[PDB]
């Protein structure tokens, strides 16, 4: 959560 | 092709959006020209959040096709 949040996020803006 | 041999009847491009793809996953069913085919982005990826207020909005060109690129950086933590 804390820090995974960030790389799931920073995934969509690949999107 | 996302739905598969259970897509349905007919098959082709026209005016409308079809089945699309995406990095995450994102599959995007039929649609048409000028619409704003808006959705919640899977901010769930592990375990975050608790409310979740935000969406994507992804709108298909007027041509017949899906737009450039779709907004979904809106997502974010629980803060």
């Amino acid at each position: 959560l804390a820090q995974e949040a960030h790389k799931n996020r920073k995934l969509l803006e690949i999107i | 092709y996302c739905h598969r041999t259970t897509i349905g009847n007919f098959s082709g491009p026209y005016t409308y959006c079809n089945t699309t793809l995406d990095q995450i996953g994102t599959c995007w069913p039929q649609s048409a020209p000028g619409a704003l085919v808006e959705r919640p982005c899977p901010e769930y990826f592990n375990g975050i959040k608790y409310n979740t207020t935000r969406n994507a909005y992804r709108e298909c060109l007027e041509n017949g096709t899906w737009a450039s690129r779709v907004n979904y950086s809106h997502c974010e933590p629980i803060l």
